[PDB]
């Protein structure tokens, strides 16, 4: 999930936008 | 800003700024 991709590892804009509505 | 380790309120604020009026969903326990 998002915590694995952005918190435990380095986040990116590409990944963050996967969670916008 | 975006390219770093973002956790908790720090991650939530990034989603807020990036998604804008589109909104977003936060699911820690995916």
């Amino acid at each position: 999930g998002i915590v694995e991709q952005c918190c435990t590892s380095i986040c990116s804009l590409y990944q963050l936008e996967n969670y916008c509505n | 800003f975006v390219n770093q380790h973002l956790c908790g309120s720090h991650l939530v604020e990034a989603l807020y700024l990036v998604c804008g009026e589109r909104g977003f969903f936060y699911t820690p326990k995916a």
